[PDB]
RNA sequence: ACGAGUAGGAGGGCCGCCGCGGUGGGCGCGGAAGCCCCGGGCGAGGGCCCGGGUGGAGCCGCCGCGGGUGCAGAUCUUGG
RNA sequence: GCCGCGCCGCCGAGGCGGGAGGGCCCGCGGGAGCCGCCAGGGGUCCGCGGCGAUGUCGGUGUCCCACCCGACCCG
RNA sequence: CGCCCGGGGCCGAGGGUCCGCGGCCUCCUCCCC
């Protein structure tokens, strides 16, 4: 039922920022930061994190599992991969298309990785 | 090898023959109808390499690509134009520069379209150097320098800006002496051409440009 | 002297409307209409003198400025022609001298 | 593998249907292209013919009136009656310069006889047509003005009238054939320009030196002007 | 629901600049293809007339 | 640091719209209101008079809100606002808040040149 | 493809004001509101953001909700 | 005025069949083929020059002033 | 556009084929080197 959370939270969310004429949204889960159907990261079953490391090095790959999903507090998978710049790229590709885990998202997890990583 | 076209421009886009005139002229009944990766060896046994790995940084933000178009050749393709005033020998009139007003001898285009202008530099100080068609008046006066020869290497990075003072060297000096020792015999055949070339052009009062004859 | 002598007549205007993008020169020796084709395309200049002083291209600063301009088309049939120039000229300057150059040369 | 292979000759044979087909089409009309191209020299060598006839056995040939007008409007929309505003939008000339071609019966001529101040028409020949509708020609698909690019436009909404190209609109427009109608209100009204060279005085009618009227042979030099 | 669908129209067409086929002479032999045929003719009778 | 892409930005129109009589009163305000008198000229924009902001004066929507730098300004009040500028850096610039003190700018400017954020006001208070 | 507009009608406003339920782990004596600005800007406009100065304690964005909600005129009212 | 025939005139309004040759033509015989070219589904250069921290560069629309044009006070 | 050539001014909006040719798919000859 991701389209009928969509309709409720599609311009009522504690998350989304407008403000001169753009719309942002600070939730965890959101890979453009963007209040969108498709980047929104608590709306699907399949959600794709890629947070910063809890040290000053490193970034963590966040995972919706598939069965936690009303169980909050074990319903994410976080991977944490400290690599090298291309090898953690490869990584992030690696567990999107080859699940087949939002592969819509694959590209924008990259670009994400990329940004945390400088 | 390859055999020229055998369809004279006739016009602009118009071939002279037509499609079964050309086919008797090319004789078309004679006619009948990776490794993207290298492997290499190390000291635990051998590594298959790829070339061209993935990118280590991904931007923020990427640009479309643009559409395709034509006819949008690079400048080295252009094609070059040339006035009908200007024929090798014409005497021509700079209007830009700080040699502006003064008058040179038109030697040959070059490839980028620019024209090879020299003084000569034993009248009026002008050596060998490159001179738009655009900012110069063409002359009537023609001098013979059909006898002169002009070295090869003279082309547009031989006059191109090497880019902290400035100074002419020595082959510039020879290249300059290797064609003024042609020009000056062939100039003193003209009569009062020495000091033509020494004089500088300028508009006096009543003199029109709409109306002079060059 | 390099360029031809030009009067800024005025802009391109009507009677009770004025296009100040478009001036309208008049060349000195041009008097009829049939003899404006030589300058079509011509560069012009309003060199004028301020105050502070500019950069110069290939020389030193003063205060010499300058508003380039080109010679468009024709206007009437006593040799005036049309010019427009990359900002409009100021209205201080109609009567005044404009340097009309021999480039881009035709000939 | 092998239904790859089968799989592929079946995209193959789908593109080679089409660029034969492209070769067929295109081979018909460049064989009615030139069946105008001497249809029109061949209509105009008739009336020579027949003009020498009479004029050597001291006859007169008079030649049949003009089936085709192209009809200018040329006065704005202040100030118009509502009968000849009615009139200049049945003839789709609901703007000043603009025209398009009226094929002449006597239901036609009386309404360009009450709109003879607003219009200024007269009798087109073959250059006046082609190139009208080459530079100036507009299509009305669905009420929308569409360029005239290609002929697949007029043969998708002409095709069942047994118009395929330009030149067999051209060639229903020139000589009135029995889908005119058709041929005509799928052109979009030519928005012309204003006349290079200026009129002589739009208030009046051409025969008192003015440009409203009938300018038999002359509305070509105002097409020309125009267009 | 898909077997009952066309197929989707991801081409996406743009406004053409119309060139005019009067002074363009590609664009004129796509809509007349006899028109480079005619041209030729008429070059070619020129320069027998002359 | 440079945006995605600076193109050239046309504005219709550079001048303000002031009021008509917006100088010969000091109670007149220069904000725009549209005249609606019966015998009024700006109203009947006869000719010479001030000019009436209509729609055809809109600047074009490529450009339209970029500031002179290429970017498009964003307010910010703390990190978490301008991290989500983290992404699309290069089309949008972040702008810190007037109400936040000099303290927690130093925070905010250190943390956006990490995340190659660009920042209008970067040296505000010091 | 089209674009005038009084009286008038309708819609849109991420125009503005006051207050409420929510919400932003908002903002603030490391300086809020207000005020000034030959400071930088943005929007077609209503307006808004930023900088400086002044000021000394509160204030604001977003989703909804309630109005005593926008002034140049009324020989308006009060004050100067 | 029609209808039939004949004669004659008709750039070649012309159409058919054949004959002596001369020579100008064909989207006839050339395309699920590779390479390029381009008057071909809206611009590019795989062209280039001058200027450089104490007096210059750009902006300064909204600070002043000058000139041309327009312009009478709102409700 | 009837055939060809030229000049001046104005601007490039958009941004993930169609239509004309030529060479080779056939062997040589001449010019130019
Ligand atoms: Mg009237
Ligand atoms: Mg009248
Ligand atoms: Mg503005
Ligand atoms: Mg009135
Ligand atoms: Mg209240
Ligand atoms: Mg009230
Ligand atoms: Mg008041």
């Amino acid at each position: 039922s991701a389209h009928l959370q969509w309709m409720v939270i599609r311009n009522c969310s504690s998350f989304i920022v407008k403000r001169n004429h753009q719309v942002f949204s600070t939730e965890p889960n959101n890979l453009k930061a963007r209040n969108s159907f498709r980047y929104n990261g608590l709306i699907h079953k399949k959600t794709v994190g890629v947070q910063p490391a809890a040290d000053g090095k490193g970034v963590i790959v966040v995972l919706k599992k598939r069965a936690g999903q009303r169980k909050p507090a074990t319903s994410y998978e976080k991977i944490s991969i400290n690599k090298n710049s291309r090898s953690t790229l490869s990584s992030v590709r690696h567990i999107i298309r080859k699940n087949n885990y939002r592969k819509d998202l694959r590209m924008a997890a990259l670009r994400r990785a990329s940004a945390i990583l400088k | 090898k390859h055999h020229c076209s055998r369809n004279p421009v006739l016009a602009r886009g118009i071939g002279k023959y037509s499609r079964s005139a050309m086919y008797a002229r090319k004789a078309l009944y004679k006619r009948k109808f990776p490794k993207v990766t290298v492997t290499k060896t190390v000291g635990g046994g051998t590594r298959v390499v790829k070339l061209r790995k993935m990118p280590r940084y991904y931007p923020t933000e990427d640009v479309p690509r643009k559409l395709l178009s034509h006819g949008k050749k690079p400048f080295s393709q252009h094609k070059r134009k040339l006035r009908s005033s200007i024929t090798p020998g014409t005497v021509l009139i700079l209007l830009n520069g700080r040699h502006r007003g003064k008058r040179v001898v038109f030697l040959k285009q070059l490839p980028t379209g620019l024209l090879l202008v020299t003084g000569p530099l034993a009248i009026n100080r002008i050596p060998l150097r490159r001179a738009h068609q655009k900012f110069v008046i063409a002359t009537s006066t023609k001098v013979d320098i059909s006898t002169v020869k002009i070295p090869k290497h003279l082309t547009d990075s031989y006059f191109k800006k090497k880019k902290e003072k400035y100074s002419v060297t020595q082959q510039r000096k020879a290249d300059q002496k290797f064609v003024d020792s042609q020009l000056l015999p062939l100039i003193k055949k003209e009569p009062q051409l020495r000091g033509y070339l020494r004089s500088a052009f300028f508009l006096s009062n009543g003199m029109y440009p709409h109306k002079l004859v060059f | 002297r390099l360029w031809c002598k030009a009067t800024f007549a005025g802009y391109k205007r009507g009677l009770r409307n004025q296009r100040e993008h478009t001036a309208l020169l008049k060349i000195e020796g041009v008097y009829a209409r049939d003899e404006t084709e030589f300058y079509f395309g011509k560069r012009c200049a309003y060199v004028y003198k301020a105050k502070n002083n500019t950069v110069t291209p290939g020389g030193k600063p003063n205060r010499t400025r300058v508003i380039w301009g080109k010679v468009t088309r024709a206007h009437g049939n006593s040799g005036m022609v049309r010019a427009k120039f990359r900002s409009n000229l100021p209205a201080k300057a109609i009567g005044h001298r404009i340097r009309v150059m021999l480039y881009p040369s035709r000939i | 593998r092998k239904q790859f292979a089968a799989a592929k000759l079946k995209r193959v044979k789908k593109i080679l249907a089409a660029k034969k087909l492209r070769k067929t089409k295109r081979k018909v009309i460049f064989k009615r292209a030139e069946s105008y191209y001497k249809e029109y020299r061949q209509i105009y060598r008739k009336e020579v013919r027949l003009a020498r006839i009479a004029r050597k056995a001291g006859n007169f040939y008079v030649p049949a009136e003009p089936k085709l007008a192209f009809v200018i409007r040329i006065r704005g929309i202040n100030g118009v009656s509502p009968k000849v505003r009615k009139v200049l939008q049945l003839l789709r000339l609901r703007q000043i310069f603009n025209g398009t071609f009226v094929k002449l019966n006597k239901a036609s001529i009386n309404m360009l006889r009450l709109a003879e101040p607003y219009i200024a028409w007269g009798y087109p020949n073959l250059k006046s047509v082609r190139q009208l509708i080459y530079k100036r020609g507009y299509l009305k698909i669905k009420n929308q003005r569409i360029p005239m690019t290609d002929n697949s436009l007029i043969e998708k909404y002409l095709g069942k009238k047994g118009l395929m190209c330009v030149e067999d609109l051209i060639h229903e427009i020139y000589t009135v054939g029995k889908n005119f109608k058709a041929a005509n209100n799928f052109l979009w009204p030519f928005k012309l320009s204003s006349p290079r060279g200026g009129m002589n005085k739009k208030t009046t009618h051409f025969v008192e030196g003015g440009d409203a009227g009938n300018r038999e042979d002359q509305i070509n030099r105002m097409i020309r002007r125009m267009n | 629901i898909q077997r009952a669908l066309r197929a989707p129209n991801k081409k996406v067409k743009r406004r053409e600049l119309k060139k005019n086929p009067l002074k363009n002479l590609r664009i004129m032999m796509r809509l007349n293809p006899y028109a480079k045929t005619a041209r030729r003719h008429a070059i070619l009778q020129q320069l027998e007339n002359i | 640091l440079r945006p995605l892409t600076k193109p050239k930005i046309v504005k219709k129109r550079t001048k303000k719209f002031i009021r008509h009589q917006s100088d010969r009163y000091v109670k007149i305000s220069r904000n725009w209101r549209k005249p609606r008198g019966i015998d009024n000229r700006a109203r009947r924009r006869f000719k010479g008079q001030i000019l009436m902001p209509n729609i055809g004066y809109g600047s074009n929507k490529k450009t339209k809100h970029m500031l002179p730098t290429g970017f498009k300004k964003f307010l910010v009040h703390n990190i978490k606002e301008l991290e989500v500028l983290m992404m699309s850096n290069k089309s949008f610039c972040a702008e810190i808040a007037h109400n936040v003190s000099s303290k927690n700018r130093k925070t905010i400017v250190e943390r956006a040149a990490q995340l190659a954020i660009k920042v209008t006001n970067p040296n505000a208070r010091l």
